[PDB]
């Protein structure tokens, strides 16, 4: 039963991390965008 | 008539861009005094 | 790496002074307090700072009747210490490692409750702001922590704009699974520092939105706003006029009550202040008085309080 | 009737707004007062030193 | 048994750690009596 | 006859004004209360006394929430007439015959409980101050009175000392039997008026001695002590600071119990208020603010305010 | 309804009572509303 | 019962009139009690 | 060690003797401030 | 022992002393103050004017 909620959890410490990550490397995209402005 | 949570989230939208709206416009400007 | 410098990007402030600018600083909601307070507060030492302080209080729950407290905060160094009746003693230490990176220490106890203490653990590089806090830490027998835990990153995306988040994980017993909560947070900073914004989406739903101006040098404006099946919302706009004799701070709720705070600084060491609040939704009142009377220690910093 | 119930309504949000706006503007007039005399004060002071 | 004996110590004695390092510190390095009272008489 | 007038007594003020100097003027009971309190009264008329007031209040009990009020004085005739939220009207109605001879009508309604009224006649002669006062008079089918009574006297024995009485007869139906009670005042002023002392025991048991010192031109001091088988006594010490600017009530209490007011006049017309009293009996504390407005009516006036 | 209209007039009147009295004694003699108003409007 | 309540409010405002006249004589005879002396 | 109705009215006699000497004392006089 | 009662007891009426202290001084110090100032200023303003 607890299991589904550990589950639950590691998948979104996971989708957070991969945030971050996209998050890390937002400039990057920004300066594209930008560039292509 | 609602009376819902839409509602007071609708009341309270309409106070934060009158809010926001009052700040920004030189209506706050003139009410500060000038010195 | 060399086009990230090329980006010629600003550090954002920390999660904390997210919206300082608001909830400290225009509205009165940290400063208000009820019935009579006075604080008795000298300074011994300026270059290393050193100070102590009296508080006697009378009327008011959140306050002790009398509280002693010693700070000191050198170049590096910050620590505090605060004894209260019933002996409660409250403890602080941030040390430094370097300007970028630094450590904190807070340690309460109430002397019939368990010890309540977190590490804190924070990060400012050039361009985001990364901090952890553990509050009670504490590890199973088989490995596993047991406590709350607090990760929180915020990132520059542009010098006008940063995005971040905050997560969360609790862990009580151990026996029972620990929850996680991830939120988001947003700050928009005028291109002329004239104005911000700031808004942060929890994780239990409620979303807090924030704005604050700078009409003029001694003036500032600024509204909150609060939101959290049951779903309930509040909306507060705050003005605070600062001078170079007086303070005052007045904020007007969305659930129909004013407050005021007004800190008036009659002399150079004695600060008087007067709080007061009406609530019209129950037609009650809250009154609070205090002063403040800050002297020094040596001879010196006499002449130099005095002019 | 009606115009009872008329006259409470106005009478009760004139006094709310009323003693709002006295608490929220004797401590700043005061406190702007007082600063306007400071101001005075430093002016005079200025002056009859030049 | 260490912790235990160190529970009364370190609660009575955190304060005033910091009060004598403050002193150590302070160069003018005031008595205990001026250390707590809260007058100016120095 | 002659020989009375080669005595040369002078006349003693009346029996309300026994304690006037260290009850009302020095001691703040009249003048304390509770929560925010602003005053706003403006004058018409100066020579013919005529005056409105508008009270707001919030946190006191006594006090109500909005009142309103206006008086009328002449050379020989008093006016004044009150109305209260809940429409509770009050007037008062003082008629002087002559200088020496006052005929006065107290009335207030209470909308929904019986309207009480008093009807006071006061006389002061040369040598003595008589005055007989009537709370809601009322005659039995059989003639007989039914009500409360007061008549009181006293008398100037000699140009320093004062002895008087005042016997009450209360009448609450008739089927009852009325009760009567004998009290006997004593009071006493020295030669340079320096000092004032008043003494009264009282039909209930009671014994109030209460001496007053003129300490110089702007201070004063007093103390008072009352006691009341169930014997119960208290005794206050208290001090009165009056300046051109300021003026300041303070008093210590036997029950324990300290209270200060200090009415500062920050303008010529706005003049704010502060009250505050602490108990240690019971460790609590009431806090008071408030303010008064003083304005006038016609321009002349209002030229004659500032100057 | 004599004896209630005296009733209501005895506390509806006493207040405009004294106001008459000081209207017709001063030398101004405002109009009604500023004489009800606390501004210094005059 | 109430016929003594009677006697005695009668006898103390009796006493109330007797008192108040003696006052009422008493700056004379100290007057000349300090003729006396 | 009497605990009476006797023991209050006598510590309030004395209170108020002690304040009325006090009062009459020139010490309240200094306590009284110059200006 | 009687030493914490004799602390405790001391401790209390010291608050108690210096609460009321305080309360009843500061308004006379603002008070006196403010009269002192404006004394000094008639002082100072009649120095000016003769
Ligand atoms: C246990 C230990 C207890 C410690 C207790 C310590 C008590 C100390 C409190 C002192 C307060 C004294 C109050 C006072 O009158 O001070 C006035 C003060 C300063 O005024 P100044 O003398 O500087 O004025 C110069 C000209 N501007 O002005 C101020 O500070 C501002 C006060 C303004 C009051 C305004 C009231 C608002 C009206 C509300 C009306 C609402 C009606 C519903």
């Amino acid at each position: 039963e607890k299991r589904a909620h550990q589950e639950q959890t590691e998948k979104t410490l996971k989708q957070a991390a991969y945030v971050a990550a996209f998050l890390w490397v937002s400039p990057m995209i920004w300066h594209l965008v930008k560039k292509q402005w | 008539f609602k009376e819902s949570p839409l509602y007071t989230i609708a009341l309270n939208g309409a106070f934060f861009v009158a809010g926001v709206a009052f700040i920004q416009s030189p209506l706050m400007d003139m009410l500060a005094p000038q010195l | 790496h060399s086009h990230r410098q090329s980006l010629e990007l600003v550090n954002p402030g920390t999660v904390e002074n997210l919206n300082k600018e608001v909830s400290r600083d225009v509205f009165l909601s940290q400063y208000f307090f009820t019935g009579l307070r006075a604080d008795l507060n000298k300074a011994f030492s300026m270059n290393p700072a050193f100070q102590t302080s009296h508080t006697f209080s009378i009327g008011s729950q959140a306050l002790p009747k009398y509280a002693f407290s010693a700070l000191f905060a050198n170049d590096n160094l910050f620590a505090q210490g605060n004894i209260d009746n019933d002996l409660s003693v409250s403890g602080r230490l941030n040390y430094g490692w370097d300007k970028k990176n630094i450590s904190k220490v807070n340690l309460q106890i109430s002397d019939g409750q368990p010890t309540m203490c977190q590490l804190e653990q924070d990060y400012q590089a050039s361009d985001f702001s990364v901090n952890v806090k553990t509050l009670n830490p504490s590890f199973s027998e088989k490995g596993e922590f047991t406590g709350v835990a607090v990760a929180s990153f915020l990132q520059s995306v542009t010098p006008q704009l940063a995005l971040g988040l905050e997560t969360l994980y609790s862990r009580t017993d151990g026996s029972a699974p620990g929850d996680a909560g991830v939120s988001y947070l947003t700050r928009y900073v005028s291109k002329k520092q004239d104005w911000i914004f700031s808004g942060q989406l929890q994780a239990n739903g409620a979303l807090i939105a924030s704005l604050w101006r700078k009409v003029a040098q001694n003036v500032e404006a600024g509204i909150e706003t609060t939101l959290q099946p049951t779903v309930e919302g509040s909306t507060t706009i705050g003005a605070k006029y600062e001078y170079r004799q007086s303070v005052y701070r007045g904020t007007l709720d969305s659930n129909g009550k004013v407050a005021c705070f007004l800190e008036r600084k009659v002399l150079p060491t004695l600060s008087v202040l007067f709080c007061g609040e009406i609530d019209h939704f129950k037609n009650d009142t809250k009154i609070g008085c205090g002063l403040q009377f800050e002297t020094a220690g040596n001879q010196e910093l006499l002449m130099l309080q005095q002019g | 009737s009606f115009v009872r119930n008329a006259f409470t309504k106005s009478g009760n949000l004139a006094w709310t707004l009323t003693t709002t706006a006295l608490l929220l503007g004797v401590p700043l007039s005061l406190s702007i007062l007082a600063e306007q005399q400071l101001i005075e004060m430093e002016k005079t002071f200025d002056l009859q030193s030049d | 048994k260490i912790l235990t004996l160190t529970h009364n110590v370190a609660h009575y004695g955190w304060i005033p750690f910091v009060l004598y390092l403050g002193w150590a510190h302070t160069s003018n390095r005031p008595n205990f009596l001026n250390l707590l009272s809260p007058l100016p008489s120095v």
